[PDB]
């Protein structure tokens, strides 16, 4: 179409057409906008497009066209600058400088084309980064000179200097070599005195202008790095904390400056400086109280109103106060004349903490933690803050977020329902609130109790009754468990429980009942110390939880199950012994009535129940009694099992569900009982493995008869669930087994027989990744005892799994992850298994390792790099033997080059540290002469040539071909540095980072690699 | 009638998936790298009327970056995305922010930590503080589970319209008026293990 | 002396016959795959003037409509090969996205019971719409 004309460089650039294409892109829509976008990207990316830039800047009537021209230049400057003839460098500098001057001198343009001017300033800064000061020594003096001649120019110069400071000090780490960053930082440091002079003069002579704001914006950047004397030995702090706080247009940036000042590197013995630090804070707080709002102001209301920039201001005030006080409050704590200031600042923080804004609350809460942790330890301090802490107790208690355990919530219809999902983003918030409240309770246990008990009184009397209020209170009460003495806790918990019970009587209906029940469950689950001392109470609590397991309210029901196991995890000993005046241990009573108790629960809830019983049973350390308890617990699933094994020996969807649930029940109990589960495993083991085979046959048959789509059917998914749960059971037991001889002698051979050939001989879509996971635990735990078993495992899963995962990075994601975990552990525990592989298979192993570190998936990538490192170590440990010598001849340069590839391709930045570690190991093998044979071919290089010399030659050639824009000297210098630094990982990594910078541009300085 | 929104962040953080979820309801599992930018109108109904975002979903991969900051010109709001399972993506947030605010000096910006559905979270909640000094709103999100998926747009709509009490409301529901079916029946529904 | 005191969904004319949480998919014929359209409450709504029953479904949080169509007597619920808690059916005129458009839908529920209850209610609605 018409628009594509600009892509034809054989003809002159039609600027009118360019402007039309640009307008269509920015202001158009649909297909036309999309077409325009593509054209503009192709235009921008044309390597001669920069030659059109001056023409565009001169003749265009579209500010966006000119922006795009500047982007084209920016790309040239940052990547190919040193490729240009010198006259082209001079020319580009001149027309950028001239354009900036020209735009600043025309008031209308200056006022209305800020985007373009800012883009021009940044482009100038890119040129400075290449040229300054070595080929532009007078830039700063001339900038300073030009500032006096025009307010527009002066203002814009402040933007240039701000951007320069950012690029040199804030963003250089990733974008420049260590040497070049140092050069530019030194260069700015050397001329800062004159920059500051200008800055300060401007600040003295102005009050509220755009110039003043631009100047303060630059100052904010400078404070990241300048020496403190510029801040403390001038009158600048007075100006910042008084004058610039008065005007709202300067207040925002000034407060940010003062926040950074509060972070300057500052002498600690200097009384004078301490005075100045107190004074600026004093000034600032005064200005806030007189110009903005008194300390009594309702900041919650102000924030919620969201007028103008109020939210940002209050955010910034929070940041200022918390930053200053965390560092400096000690300066205000001893002098009685500074007490009012200290408390006023904290009172503003209290007010800020009432604001409804989660992320802001986290910021203030972080400060409160800093404070209360200090008051907990530092002698004679807490009394100073007793009024502040008392108020803070109220704020926290009233703003407690719902604990992860509380599974009921109010919906938009005003109904108390089970939550749809976990509130994952409040887990940390709760922890943080609990932490502060715990400290606050310790600081004054009497105040905290009084606040809570009286708040509770106003719930029952009705005056403050609401779900919100009973909730936050109950959550707070639970959250302080451990802070009181047992005796105080005793009385306190008693009072709380009675009140909650009373509340339940008075507030009827399923919504009220669910809320109060959720709150009682939370509190009782939080106080196991109490439960352990009050058996009658504990027993009755558990029986009530059992009642809730029949609740039609699913939230209450589910919470009862979780509360039951939470209590059992801490109180299990009291269920296993025969309590005074009881006829039997409570576990006996529990097991007997299990069918009734769990009748209304969902299967996963039944499994949780059984898991809790397992915790109790494992308390019995006498073997005969424990085994009998286990047998009793497993009565229902064992009876169901026995009848299904009988019938199977003679598989509809209902039976498959029954089977899955039997095995899941065993997994649950095995999880809590671990080593103690063995006798139950022994009851089902051989028939279970027979069922695995039967199920495997059914799955295979179904796939054969219906096609691969069979694997998506409910029937087949159910059959695979049986296989997966069997594997999980065995994995779970073996991960916890204490008798490894029985594992090897009884469990392993039947397991391998049942699972390995089945995995190998199924089509890819029917193979369970869980087989690999089970095998990883087998190798991890007993691999050292079963060398032939490990070989069998490799033979059955290695090549067939590799073939599933080596066509792309996406297919069979679970197989991919489990496959490399398995290889990792085999390489760690049973290296001999790899030694036994035929050469072609060992080659595939090397291939598989390198394939892993080309993944962007972290699970796989990390394990791949680790396998490689462990492999090298394994080879090295073998010493001077044929296998190791052949390994190096075959694979050393493959590992070196593959590691370089992922280091340098910009698509594997997450792996840098482990990549660098591997490269360093490989290089150090040669420079330590740990490789006995020559790495080179017989006639490739002169005989007797060292591996060191040949390594450098190989690497130089590799890099010369892979990165042809680099000079020979750049490559030589890099390799010299890298090889010398192969015992010093920190320095070695810096040299790699420097190389990664240099390859992105032309003409990088080879002396950069000498950086110390 | 409408607001220009630029969405920026590292490649693979879930920018395009997040927008698609909002446009059509779908969850795209495949990673197809955005090339330069893709523009989509997106409308929400609120108690203060319809609000239209023109969403400029930009490329995060350097090799597909296109006009880069050229896309930010005259943006009225923004979303900066990262992936809580990839620390490098959070590390790069200041870079995206820097490039954005250089062009867009005073706009409301939401920082989003995506993929919180993934069990093995790498960027710890406690670590996420970059937004504080920069006055960005922050949310944990998941385009996959829809965890907080509406929050970024709700916050932005409130800031842009200048009404803290703005809420999404239900659209009016107007009265409503071959063996490609066989293919549909025999193509399995995705994610059969999910709760819904 | 009396002191002077200080100074549309379109669903108002409809009875909720049935409500259930559901996930809705639409079949992309070209790329042969199912795509999610929304998760939320699926309601059967009977117009009190015309006695006509429709499916109206809205997405959680945004409240955007993902299904709006008459429960036609000629529609038939069919199973999906992968699911025991879903139905698939052809719809010739859904107006969720504006203009009337034909779709092959699939709708999945929290359980088989929910799916079965839905089918029963669906067929009840068809009989109502027949009258
Ligand atoms: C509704 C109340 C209602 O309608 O009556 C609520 C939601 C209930 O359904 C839920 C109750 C729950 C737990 C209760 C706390 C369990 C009750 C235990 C109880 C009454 C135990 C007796 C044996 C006591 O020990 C009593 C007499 C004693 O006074 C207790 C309350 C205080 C103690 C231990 C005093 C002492 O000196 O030791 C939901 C889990
Ligand atoms: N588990 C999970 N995966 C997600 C989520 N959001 C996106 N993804 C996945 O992440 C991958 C990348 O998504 P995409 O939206 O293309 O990322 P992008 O930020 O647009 N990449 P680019 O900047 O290159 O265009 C996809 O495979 C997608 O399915 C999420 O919330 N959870
Ligand atoms: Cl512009
Ligand atoms: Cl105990
Ligand atoms: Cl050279
Ligand atoms: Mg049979
Ligand atoms: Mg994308």
């Amino acid at each position: 179409g018409a628009m594509e004309g600009i892509l034809d460089f054989s003809n002159d650039l039609d600027i009118a057409l360019l402007d039309q294409v640009v307008s269509t892109f920015y202001q158009g829509s649909g297909v036309q906008q999309k077409q325009a976008q593509e054209i503009l990207t192709k235009f921008q990316d044309n390597p001669d497009a920069w030659q059109k830039a001056d023409q565009i800047l001169q003749f265009s009537t579209n500010p966006q066209s000119k922006f795009i021209a500047l982007s084209i230049l920016d790309k040239l400057i940052t990547r190919k600058w040193k490729l240009l003839p010198n006259d082209h460098r001079i020319g580009i500098r001149n027309f950028v400088v001239g354009m900036i001057i020209s735009m600043c001198q025309d008031d209308e343009v200056f006022k209305t084309q800020k985007n373009l001017i800012n883009k021009s300033d940044l482009t100038l800064v890119q040129i400075l980064k290449q040229e300054w000061p070595q080929n532009w020594p007078e830039f700063i003096p001339e900038l300073i000179g030009s500032s006096s001649s025009s307010v527009n120019v002066c203002e814009n110069n402040m933007i240039v200097l701000k951007l320069l400071s950012e690029e040199v000090f804030d963003f250089s780490a990733e974008q420049m070599t260590q040497a070049k960053a140092l050069h530019l930082k030194n260069s700015m440091s050397k001329e800062f005195e004159q920059i500051f002079k200008l800055c300060f003069q401007v600040l003295e002579q102005g009050s509220s202008s755009s110039l003043i704001v631009a100047t303060l914006e630059s100052l904010l950047r400078y404070l990241h790095w300048i020496p403190y004397r510029y801040i403390y030995e001038t009158n600048i702090l007075e100006l910042l904390s008084t004058k610039f706080m008065t005007s709202p247009d300067t207040r925002a940036i000034t407060l940010k400056c003062l926040t950074e000042v509060s972070n300057l590197k500052i002498p600690q013995d200097n009384d004078l400086i301490k005075r100045q630090t107190v004074l600026f804070f004093q000034n600032t707080l005064q200005q806030i109280a007189t110009s903005v709002m008194p300390v009594t102001a309702d900041l919650k209301a102000t924030y919620a109103n969201a007028n103008g920039n109020d939210q940002s201001f209050l955010q910034d005030l929070a940041m200022f106060l918390t930053t200053y006080l965390a560092r400096n409050r000690a300066l205000l704590e001893s002098d009685e004349s500074l007490r009012e200031l200290l408390l006023n600042a904290h009172q503003y923080l209290i007010q800020l903490s009432k604001i409804e804004e989660r992320e802001l609350f986290k910021t203030t809460l972080d400060y409160w933690h800093n404070l209360v942790a200090d008051l907990f330890y530092e002698p004679l301090k807490k009394h100073i803050y007793e009024e502040i802490c008392s108020q803070l107790r109220l704020v926290i208690i009233e703003n407690m977020v719902r604990p992860e355990e509380v599974l009921v919530v109010e919906n938009d219809e005003g109904e108390i329902v089970r939550e749809f999902v976990k509130e994952s983003d409040t887990i940390q918030l709760y922890k943080s609130e609990r932490e502060v409240l715990v400290y606050l309770t310790h600081l004054n246990v009497i105040d905290t109790e009084e606040i809570m008990i009286s708040k509770l009184a106003r719930q029952i009397d009705g005056s403050e009754w609401s779900w919100h209020n009973i909730n936050t209170l109950s959550w707070a009460i639970g959250s302080i468990s451990g802070t009181m003495s047992e005796d105080t806790e005793k009385r306190f918990v008693v009072t709380v429980i009675k009140d909650l019970l009373d509340l339940c009587v008075k507030k009827r209906g399923k919504d009220n009942a669910a809320v109060v029940a959720s709150d009682i469950m939370y509190v009782v689950g939080q106080y196991p110390r109490f439960l352990k001392a009050h058996w009658n109470f504990l027993r009755t609590v558990i029986l009530k939880l059992f009642e809730f397991m029949h609740e039609t309210h699913e939230g209450v029901q589910d919470m009862a199950c979780d509360t039951f196991i939470k209590i059992v995890q801490k109180c299990k000993y009291h269920f296993v012994i025969q309590q005074p005046r009881e006829s039997e241990p409570f576990i006996q009573t529990i097991i007997r009535d299990i069918q009734k108790t769990t009748a209304d629960l969902q299967p996963q809830q039944v499994h949780t129940f059984y898991k809790a019983c397992g915790i109790i049973i494992s308390e019995e350390r006498s073997v005969a009694e424990r085994n009998r308890l286990l047998s009793d617990l497993m009565q229902l699933p064992n009876m169901a099992w026995d009848t299904i094994v009988e019938q199977s020996t003679a598989l509809d969807s209902e039976t498959v569900k029954i089977i899955a649930n039997i095995i899941k029940t065993n997994v649950a109990v095995c999880t809590s009982m671990g080593a103690d589960f063995y006798p139950q495993l022994g009851h089902i083991y051989y028939n279970m493995l027979q069922l695995y085979r039967a199920v495997s046959s059914m799955i295979s048959a179904q796939v054969a008869a219906e096609g691969l789509i069979a694997t998506k059917t409910p029937k087949v998914r159910g059959l695979r669930t049986i296989k997966k749960e069997i594997l999980k059971l065995v994995e779970t037991y073996i991960s916890k087994a204490r008798n490894l001889d029985d594992v090897v002698k009884v469990l392993v051979e039947p397991l391998l027989n049942a699972v390995l050939e089945d995995y190998m001989n199924n089509v890819p879509d029917a193979r369970d990744a869980e087989v690999l996971n089970c095998m990883t635990t087998v190798v991890e735990k007993v691999g050292h005892m079963i060398p032939q078993g490990v070989i069998l495992i490799l033979q059955s899963v290695f090549e067939c799994t590799l073939d599933m995962i080596n066509k792309d990075f996406t297919e069979y994601p679970e197989h991919r992850v489990e496959f490399y975990k398995l290889l990792k552990v085999i390489n760690e525990k049973s290296f001999a298994a790899f030694l036994e592989l035929p050469p072609a298979a060992f080659k595939l192993f090397v291939d598989a390792i390198c394939w892993a570190f080309k993944h962007n998936n972290r699970d796989v990538e990390v394990n791949g790099l680790q396998i490689a490192l462990d492999l090298v170590k394994n080879i090295e440990r073998m010493g001077n033997v044929p296998f190791a010598n052949e390994f190096h001849k075959n694979y050393f340069f493959i590992f070196v080059s593959e590691t370089f590839f992922v280091l340098t391709d910009s698509d594997h930045k997450s792996g840098f540290s482990k990549q660098a570690l591997l490269l360093m190991k490989l290089i150090s093998l040669v420079y330590d002469n740990k490789i006995s044979v020559p790495l080179y071919q017989e006639a490739e290089v002169p005989q007797g040539t060292s591996n060191q010399v040949y390594l450098s030659q190989y690497l130089a050639n590799m890099l010369s071909n892979a990165f042809p824009h680099l000079t020979s000297e750049q490559i030589a210098s890099f390799l010299s540095a890298l090889t010398k630094q192969c015992k010093d990982l920190v320095v070695f990594k810096g040299t790699l980072r420097d190389f990664l910078v240099q390859i992105k541009e032309v003409g990088g300085d080879p002396t950069d690699y000498l950086f110390a | 009638v409408q607001f220009k929104l630029v969405l920026v962040g590292d490649g693979g953080t879930g920018k395009t998936t997040f927008v698609k979820r909002h446009l059509t309801g779908e969850f795209e599992k495949k990673y197809v790298a955005t090339l330069g930018v893709e523009v989509h109108p997106l409308v929400f109904h609120t108690n203060r009327g319809p609000i239209k975002f023109n969403v400029w979903d930009t490329a995060g991969q350097e090799k597909f970056g296109g006009l880069r900051d050229g896309y930010y010109i005259q943006a009225q709001c923004a979303i900066i995305m990262f992936d809580v399972t990839s620390r490098v993506t959070y590390k790069n947030v200041p870079n995206w922010h820097r490039d954005l605010v250089r062009v867009c000096e005073n706009i409301p910006i939401v920082l989003c930590g995506n993929k919180v559905d993934i069990k093995d979270r790498k960027v710890k909640a406690k670590s996420i503080v970059f937004h504080r000094k920069k006055n960005l709103q922050y949310y944990d999100i998941s385009a996959k589970s829809n965890y907080n998926f509406e929050k970024p747009f709700l916050w932005l709509a409130r800031k842009l319209i200048g009404d803290p009490n703005l809420e999404f409301v239900a659209m009016p529901a107007l009265a409503p008026p071959e063996h490609d079916l066989e293919v549909a029946q025999t193509t399995a529904l995705p994610d059969e293990d999910d709760d819904l | 002396i009396h002191f002077e005191p200080v100074v549309k969904t379109m669903e108002e004319d409809e009875e909720v016959l049935y409500k259930v949480r559901a996930k809705l998919f639409r079949f992309d014929k070209d790329a042969k795959e199912w795509k999610e359209r929304g998760t939320g409450d699926c309601k059967f709504l009977k117009n009190k003037k015309t006695n006509k029953v429709r499916i109206l479904m809205r997405r959680d949080k945004t409240l955007k409509i993902c299904a709006n169509h008459i429960i036609a007597p000629e529609y038939t619920l069919k199973p999906n090969v992968g699911s025991d808690r879903s139905w698939v059916y052809a719809c010739t005129a859904d107006i969720a996205e504006g203009e009337a458009e034909a779709f092959t839908f699939a709708i999945r529920f929290g359980s088989k019971e929910n799916a079965d209850k839905f089918k029963e209610e669906f067929e009840k609605a068809q009989e109502i719409n027949k009258k």
